């Protein structure tokens, strides 16, 4: 099936071929694939692994009518990709990392986020997380589509922050790793309201949906201090004082800040006599006497 | 990591196709071609452990040799302090925790347990084992194992129609025409391990063809 | 970015004289929660402070019988903690059947030292990454050892290890003339303060965070568990 | 998303300067991959639930059990490999039967948990040992570091952060056996997006007066239709 | 003690075993046997001590089966018969010898049939007709007599009745049942049991 | 085998060594030059003797042929009290080069820097074989080791009739160390040693200069 | 690759067919056993190595030949020898094995370094091998294969693989291993006869 | 001392006395001689007592790593051969054992003499100890494959006071176990001078 779709190009100066078309055909497969979004589960057997074989094998990696065969493909693509799972879900999940390491025409932009927010909006938390697995992969392979587009990456960052905010735990700590990663790669800059927003969310009552919303604080700021793992910027001691401070928070809570802290000094040994001249004297009390060692201290 | 490396012999290596009946449980492997002056005697991939056990297997035929002359040992060893045969997964549990590295091969160990009762099991490289009702190892296992799911149920009439129809209609599923491809094991439940010749193997595949 | 070449294994000195893998090792006593120990030529008293895993969970057990006569207080690998505390319990029954006597603590400490100086020497063995504070009572009166992953030992009139210790051993060495006279209740509630600046400001040494152990001369080595320091929190 | 290594990560018994053993944590954090386990300790009993995860249809479901049993009176339930555990869970039989050999006695589930923590490479499993004693029902969990620990609730696996962040919201110290089932059971439905039925859960209680029963096809049947 | 006979002919293998298994005065088993099948064509009687026959026997059953498996074809009668004389001559040097007094007996395709002949310390000899015990002492006169080398299988199994009616006659021991085969080239079979 | 390459550049640096394997005899010729007139030229001995019939000389590194000449007479003996007879020469040599060769095997230990020239006296016949590093040996007509080893096969190939008697053997042996001395050879300069039916012997200072005189 | 031997299997005898390889002119033409090795009385082996580690794979087989008559007082059959060289070299050199055994009659195998034997018809190991493997697959009639048929077609397919205008009849090794009243005899063949055979198929070959 | 055990058709019967002596001396009359091993196997102390009370309670944690391992009972065949294997090792040394091996398995009833000679015999009746001769002659003329369970309970019940009124050595109290499919039972501790009064 890739060669019987091999023509259909939309090379620049082209005319529709008499050959098969992907557009006339996708759209007969989502009407069989419509109980879905058994007989259909056997189709994605075959859909599967001629998505596999069309990767760099085509002219066009990504037709728009192919695009939302995504949302079908991330509840089923598994979190651990371990060889333990059928081969309907391994094939699954390396079907969606050969799209987001493909390119795109920048008036795809528009296209693959309006599925990317239309699947990671309420499904189910195995689509809520890879999606943020999808772009951490694709926003990287076609990092300077999106900052062309300054419309894509105000919805990069929308989609990211608001999935910080999940129902499920290791959905929104890959959304502080995405995020972590997005800073890192300048991909999103650190504004001011971003910080706003996290330092305004902290700082948050919990009486007994008020210990997630407290936690994506937390995950906010440790995904900005696991952004530069080697190097002190001027933000930088101060959301480690006030990260610090919710180190007796809850257990939620307390494994992020253990995490995000340990993988603070971890990297932050090479030249830490160039990085504690970015501390107070006052500061360097508080990071050095502190604990964040594992269970198997205590 | 090294258990990876084990695998990659297991999908190049010949087919290895069980299934496992009411009263008899059916070895079939994918006899290769040799060379044209090799006598093909020494290339067989059926063994046989004790007198109620015997495994195929996929993968390095050097490190299955070591699997099979050390399974043989521990099905003797155990008649010495039980007196009794080996169940078959005793036999398949010393195999998986025999496979520093894994010993790399996947086997087909069947057989029957000192009750009558069938058996078939599998040890994967990485030193797993579980039970089976019909199983695939080797080059096509993947389609020769989707084959078999799809025909269970009413196959266990007759001991002759349910393990031809099925295992050596499994083998032509993946193998050619047959009859001197087809390495094919019976066991019936305590007689003898006996190995079908092909003028008895080719009988079978005719019966088929109808 | 800096590639030390002097500490890969703990058989390379450094051109500074100076043994870069057992000075990693040391820094692994101040990996684990704060306890504090001190003593008052009448009862040897053992403070620690616990962490848990998670709610719904034991928190550790930080304090461990050695003998009727000696008790330990972990600080750092519990690893390499469990593994000294069987060599301190074997070789207090080696001399109780041996002597048919309670080895004395000092000789004991001893021993840990010839024990942990052994992997700061030989290629391959890692050093001990634990720090004991050992209360003992012996003929010669009460004793807080501290042990440390270099193998020289400290006898202490009072000493606080662990994380944030040094605010303890601040606290310690303020109020070290005023421990030889205390009762036994009146010790504890100085281990307890010791214990309490080991704190942030948002945090309380809650009865079940909080085990202590105590040897002295006619009583023997006891812990007291999540409600029997009760009876110590209260007067505080 | 970026990989941002340091320099002191490739060396077993060696110290990082921050005193830390990252050739042991990060064979740790390499555990947490397999089928979610939870146990629930009761005033009643304690349960042990695990997902499955079977592949093909002739595969028999009753030779992948991944929760054991340890002596009459103690399971246990493992994640990592099934292989990987194969040397603890022999231990833990043979322990409990040397010491009723000498003693007398039921080894405590504290004193198998401990017997098995003493072998500590780390191990590749953790694990999960429920059992009745003469302290009643309880439960431990064994990290893969060797630490052992109480535990009135605890789960294990991929998704376990994530469901023990949903057992701190449905235990309490009051909790009956037959909500510990189900309780444990929606957590099952929630780890895992597919639907529950006999061959992709096992379950397993050790009440006070039973022994250690692992349900059957008709008792996972009887369960599933309520939740 | 226990008693055993081997009388071999042209194709023909004839053995037999008393039925019987005694401590002290008691006997405990009516029904015992003392014949050890080790190939398809083979067998091994063992008598001797309590515990080293079932210990050495078994031994000797396994390592000749484990042959079989290791190679698809069996062991020679002869090579049998040596491996047998390997191990009970070289284990009684050890701390742990055996008390073993074998008679064992098979068939081959090629060298035909074979009658072998040990002793507790593992001197082999082949016979055409061997026996033991203290039953030994009357039955080989029996077999001196009225044995000739082309003796056909229905007249050794008359020649074993005249042994073991002189046991019955003679010798003090209650020996009343005898279980008794033959080895010829279709394996071995088993013929109904000699009894008083 | 890259430390046995290694170690054959250690025997092709060492001194010059020629055996030659006669009709009746064997002869082991060798090198032994003194860097000052202070060494003791009869203190050691290159030329040594394992049997009462086999003799054995090296080219390359002095201290590591100890070790193969203390070998090497510990199986000589080792098969004389088990057969009460000599040893062979061709199974004494299966055994030295199997000594040689267990510490290219085992790791940490470096190999000998020792070629070896064994000669020897069995049965009526003679025998000269050479070991090498690698624990390869090789029966020779007539071979030689030592620095400039190369020049020396293409001597001895020309020289070389098998037709000739010891005494013809020993002239081609010094004829062929006279080629790469570099100097004077006296006496001390070389040692000789000849495997007969009388036995081996390394022949004494006296005896080497009537075969000087040629 | 060093060495140049060949089996033929035929229908009353094995035979082996090495090169005697002599580089250097000063090399001693040894009078002992050279290229084909008597492993014991009804089995012979050749290998595709230097003659040092010759003598360590030969007699470790000839362990291995006397522990099994030592233990059975039978002669080993010619393939469990073959196996347990095979399972020792499992844990550097090729072989092959020419013998025969009351089992499976006349036997010849082929042992690869890794530890893998395999029964041949005819086969070749060291140089040139698949020059003369693929020339034996021309002209080998499987089965209807006598001695001296097959040992024509030795000496064919030496002469089409070794050296120069002679076929090296003074350094070509032929051993062939026959079934003679009951007991098994070994003839390396000397050089008389091995001259002929080059001379009755430069007769043959010309004609 | 005075075992006994007989296969019948409804299970295999264990009967034994309860005296141990000290050569004279009577150390006690209540020694339970019948060790239960585990709910489906049972072996009787015979001999000396230690020799039978710790190789037997060996037996017992043998026999239950094999149903924690292999998910299924010991089978009685085997369970006999684990104790066989285990005293061969010490054959020669002083070992005073003896005892009969009793049970269910998939076989039907099981009963196996085990000695500490070596001997390993199955076999429908087995009487053992120094009273053993005495049991034997009222068990062998009273014993049938086809009995009842309660003549099979009065049949050893009595054999056994038959073997303590001869045997100087074997006294104390009958002790009558009954090994049926779903495990054994206790089914008497009858004493012996209260056996006096109903037999005579």
């Amino acid at each position: 099936l890739t060669y019987i779709f091999m023509i259909d190009v939309s090379l620049p100066n082209t005319t529709p071929t008499i050959s098969p078309h992907v557009p006339e055909f996708t759209a007969r497969i989502l009407e069989k694939l419509k109980p879905l979004m058994t007989q259909g589960i056997k189709l994605l057997k075959t859909i599967l692994k001629w998505l596999m074989a069309s990767a760099g094998r085509s002219f066009s990696t990504a037709v728009t009518e192919q695009l939302q065969l995504l949302p079908l493909f991330f509840k089923i693509a598994p979190v651990e990709n371990d060889n333990s799972y059928d081969e309907l879900k391994r094939d699954a999940k390396l079907c969606l990392s050969l799209m987001s390491q493909g390119l795109l025409y920048p008036h795809q932009v528009p296209l693959v986020l309006q599925v990317l927010k239309q699947t990671a909006r309420s499904s189910s938390w195995h689509a809520r997380y890879t999606v943020l697995t999808y772009l951490q992969t694709m926003v990287f392979y076609n990092l300077f589509i999106f900052l062309n587009n300054e419309d894509a990456v105000k919805d990069i960052r929308w989609l990211v922050i608001s999935l910080l905010e999940d129902e499920q735990l290791e959905v929104r700590e890959m959304a502080a790793t995405t995020l972590s990663g997005l800073l890192q790669c300048n991909f999103l800059t650190m504004d001011s309201p971003m910080q706003i927003h996290f330092e305004q969310l902290c700082k948050t009552k919990l009486p007994k949906a008020e210990l997630v919303k407290r936690h994506a604080g937390v995950l906010g700021l440790g995904a900005c201090v696991l952004s530069s793992p080697y190097d002190v910027p001027t933000w930088m001691p101060q959301l480690l004082m006030n990260l610090s401070a919710h180190l007796n928070d809850p257990q939620p809570i307390e494994m992020t800040v253990k995490k995000t802290l340990s993988n603070f000094r971890r990297t932050h040994h090479d030249n830490w006599q160039e990085h504690k001249q970015q501390f107070t004297d006052d500061q360097l009390l508080v990071l050095t006497d502190l604990l964040v060692s594992p269970c198997y201290y205590a | 990591f090294q258990v990876e490396y084990a695998q990659e012999a297991v999908k190049k290596g010949s087919t290895a196709v069980g299934v496992r009946g009411r009263d008899i449980v059916v070895l079939g492997v994918e006899k290769k071609s040799v060379a044209k002056l090799q006598d093909e005697r020494t290339v067989r991939k059926i063994c046989a452990l004790d007198d109620n056990v015997c495994m195929a297997f996929a993968g390095l035929t050097a490190d299955a040799r070591i699997v099979i002359n050390r399974a043989r040992v521990e099905c003797q060893s155990h008649r010495l302090t039980v007196e009794d045969p080996v169940t078959v997964e005793y036999i398949t549990r010393y195999i998986a925790s025999l496979k520093r590295r894994p010993f790399g091969i996947s086997a087909l160990i069947v057989g029957f347990d000192f009750d009558g009762t069938p058996r078939l099991y599998q040890t994967d490289p990485s030193g797993t084992y579980h039970a089976w009702k019909a199983n695939a190892i080797g080059r096509g296992a993947k389609s020769v194992r989707e084959f078999l799911e799809k025909n269970y149920t009413d196959e266990a009439i007759e001991t002759d129609d349910l393990t031809i129809k099925l295992v050596i209609k499994a083998l032509l599923e993946v193998v050619q025409s047959g009859g001197k491809n087809i390495e094919l094991a019976v066991m019936r439940r305590d007689q003898s391990l006996k190995i079908l010749n092909p003028e008895e193997i080719e009988k079978y595949v005719a019966e088929i063809e109808k | 970015m800096f590639r030390n070449q002097y500490d890969n294994d703990v058989t390379v000195w450094s051109p500074q004289g100076r043994i870069h893998q057992i000075e990693y090792a040391m820094e692994a006593v101040k990996q684990g929660s704060a306890t504090v120990g001190l003593k008052s030529k009448t009862h040897a008293v053992l403070v620690a402070l616990k962490r848990a895993q998670s709610e719904l969970a034991a928190h550790q057990k930080k304090i461990l019988h050695v003998d009727n006569h000696i008790g330990i207080s972990i600080a750092g690998l519990t690893a390499d903690a469990r593994l000294l505390c069987n060599f301190m319990r074997q070789e207090c029954l080696d001399s109780r059947f041996v002597f048919d006597r309670p080895l004395p603590v000092s000789r004991l400490v001893s021993l840990i030292g010839s024990k942990t100086q052994i992997p700061t020497q030989r290629y391959g063995r890692r050093p001990y990454g634990v720090g004991l504070l050992i209360a003992g009572y012996d003929d010669m009166g009460p004793h807080i050892f501290q042990t440390c992953p270099s193998a020289n030992y400290f006898d202490c009139r009072a000493m606080s290890i662990g994380a944030r210790s040094q605010s303890a051993r601040t606290y310690l060495e303020r109020h070290m003339s005023e421990f030889m006279e205390c009762n036994l209740n009146e010790l504890v509630k100085h281990g307890l303060r010791a214990l309490r600046e080991t704190l942030p400001a948002e945090q309380d040494l809650t009865t079940k965070n909080v085990s202590i152990g105590i040897v002295g001369k006619d009583l023997e080595f006891t812990i007291y568990d999540d409600d029997d320091v009760s009876p110590f929190l209260e007067g505080l | 998303m970026f990989l941002t290594r340091s320099e002191y990560d490739r060396g077993v018994n060696t110290f990082s300067p921050e005193g830390r053993l990252f050739q042991v944590e990060y064979a740790i954090e390499a555990i947490k991959l397999g089928s979610t386990a939870i146990g629930i300790q009761t005033s009643e009993g304690v349960c042990l639930a695990v997902e499955k995860r079977i592949t093909s249809p002739l595969m028999e479901p009753s030779s992948i059990e991944k929760i054991v049993e340890i002596d009459a009176h103690i399971g246990c339930a493992m994640s990592g490999l099934i292989a990987d555990a194969k040397t603890l869970i022999d231990k833990a039989r043979v322990e409990t039967q040397n010491h009723w050999f000498t003693y007398n006695e039921t080894m405590t589930v504290e004193s198998v948990t401990q017997a098995v923590s003493n072998l500590a490479r780390p191990f590749g499993v953790a694990l999960l040992f429920g059992g009745v004693d003469e302290k009643g029902p309880q439960l431990f969990h064994m990290d893969p570091s060797g630490t052992f620990v109480q535990c009135d609730a605890r789960a294990i696996g991929s998704a376990s952060e994530g469901a023990q962040s949903s057992l701190q919201e449905v235990y309490h110290k009051s909790m009956t056996l037959k909500e510990a089932i189900k309780s444990s059971l929606i957590i099952l439905k929630q780890v895992m997006e597919e639907k529950l039925n006999a061959t992709n859960i096992e379950l397993a209680t050790v009440q006070p007066g039973q022994n250690f029963h692992m349900f059957t096809k008709e008792e996972l049947e009887e369960v599933i239709k309520d939740i | 003690m226990e008693y055993l006979i081997g009388i071999q002919g042209p194709d023909y293998v004839l053995v037999a075993s008393d039925r019987v298994a005694a401590s002290n005065i008691v006997q405990m088993k009516d029904d015992h046997d003392k014949m050890f099948k080790m190939s398809e064509k083979i067998l091994l009687l063992c008598v001797g001590e309590a515990g080293d026959t079932v210990q050495f026997a078994e031994y000797i059953q396994k390592n000749v089966q484990l042959y079989k498996m290791r190679n698809g074809y069996e062991l020679s009668p002869t090579a049998a018969a040596n491996f047998t004389r390997r191990n009970l001559a070289d284990c009684l040097r050890s701390r742990t010898p055996y008390h073993v007094n074998l008679l064992l007996a098979g068939y081959d395709e090629h060298e035909g049939p074979a009658l072998y002949y040990m002793d507790y310390l593992a001197a082999l000899a082949k016979a055409p007709f061997a026996a033991h015990g203290y039953g030994a002492f009357l039955t080989l006169s029996i077999l001196d007599r009225y044995y000739t080398p082309t003796i056909s299988r229905e007249r050794a199994v008359e020649l074993l009745r005249k042994c073991l009616e002189e046991l019955q006659k003679r010798f003090i021991l209650n020996l009343p049942t005898f279980s008794v085969r033959i080895i010829d080239k279709n394996g071995i079979h088993d013929l109904d049991n000699i009894s008083f | 085998l890259v430390q046995i390459e290694y170690a054959l550049a250690a025997v092709a640096g060492g001194a010059p060594s020629v055996g030659i394997k006669a009709a009746n005899g064997v002869v082991l010729a060798t090198e032994k030059k003194q860097k000052s007139i202070l060494y003791d030229e009869r203190s050691v001995h290159k030329v040594e003797p394992i049997t009462k019939h086999i003799g054995l000389v090296y080219s390359g590194m002095g201290p590591d042929y100890r070790v193969l000449v203390h070998r090497a007479r510990k199986l000589a003996q080792q098969y004389y009290l088990v057969y009460q007879e000599p040893i062979p020469t061709a199974q004494l040599v299966q055994r030295v080069a199997s000594v040689m060769q267990e510490y290219t095997q085992s790791g940490g230990v470096r190999p000998f820097g020792v070629s070896l020239l064994i000669c020897g006296w069995n049965e009526g016949r003679p025998y000269l074989f050479q070991s090498d590093p690698s624990g390869a040996y090789f029966a020779w007509k007539a071979t030689a080791m030592g620095k400039n080893y190369v020049n020396g096969k293409t001597f001895l190939e020309k020289r070389y009739n098998e037709d000739l008697e010891l005494e013809d053997a020993i002239h081609t042996a010094i004829l062929t160390l006279k080629e790469s001395f570099e100097g004077q050879m006296t006496e001390d300069n070389i040692e000789v040693g000849i495997c007969n039916e009388a036995g081996f012997r390394r022949l004494t200072p006296t005896e080497v200069k009537d075969y000087l005189a040629a | 690759h060093a060495g140049t031997c060949l089996g033929i299997l035929a229908n009353d005898g094995v035979l082996l067919a090495a090169e005697r390889r002599n580089i250097h002119k000063l090399l001693d033409e040894v009078f002992f056993s050279e290229k084909i090795y008597k492993l014991n009385e009804d089995m012979a082996c050749s290998v595709a190595g230097i003659t040092s580690d010759a003598n360590v794979l030969t007699n470790e087989l000839r362990l291995i030949a006397q522990r099994y008559l030592l233990q059975y007082q039978e002669p080993i059959p010619c393939e469990q020898l073959v196996t347990a060289l095979c399972d020792i070299k499992q844990a550097g050199v090729s072989l092959l094995y020419i013998g025969w055994d009351k089992h499976y009659g006349f036997q010849l195998y082929q042992s690869d370094p890794s530890g893998n034997y395999g029964g041949w018809k005819a086969t070749c190991i060291g140089n040139n091998s698949a020059a003369a493997v693929s020339m034996l697959k021309q002209d080998y009639k499987e089965g209807e294969m006598t001695l001296k048929s097959a040992l024509a077609l030795a000496i064919k397919v030496l002469n089409k693989t070794m050296d120069v205008s002679k076929l090296s009849a003074e350094k070509v090794e032929i051993a062939t291993l026959t079934r003679e009243n009951g007991k098994t005899v070994i003839r390396v063949l000397k050089q008389k006869e091995v001259e002929q055979l080059i001379k009755k198929h430069e007769e043959e070959e010309a004609k | 001392t005075t075992t006994l055990a007989f296969k019948f058709r409804h299970g295999v019967i264990v009967a034994a006395d309860s005296r141990a002596t000290a050569g004279a001396y009577i150390a006690s009359q209540t020694v339970k001689k019948v060790i239960e091993i585990n709910p489906y196997l049972l072996g009787t102390m015979a001999g000396g007592a230690a020799d039978c009370s710790f190789w037997e309670r060996l037996l017992a944690r043998q026999c239950r790593i094999y149903e924690l391992r292999n998910k299924e009972r010991i089978s009685v065949a085997a369970a006999s051969k684990l104790l066989a294997n285990m005293v061969y090792q010490y054959k020669g040394m002083g070992l005073s054992m003896g005892t009969m091996i009793c049970g269910w398995d998939k076989r039907g009833p099981g009963l196996y003499y085990v000695d500490s000679e070596g001997n390993r015999i199955s076999g429908a009746t087995f009487s053992v100890g120094s009273g053993s001769v005495y049991a034997y002659g009222v068990m062998d003329r009273g014993y049938s494959y086809d009995l009842e369970v309660e003549q099979a309970y009065d049949l050893a019940r009595r054999a056994i006071y038959q073997a303590t009124y001869r045997d100087a050595y074997s006294g104390g109290a009958v002790n009558l176990y009954h090994v049926r499919e779903d495990g054994w039972i206790r089914v008497s501790s009858d004493n012996v001078a209260d056996l006096h009064e109903k037999y005579s």
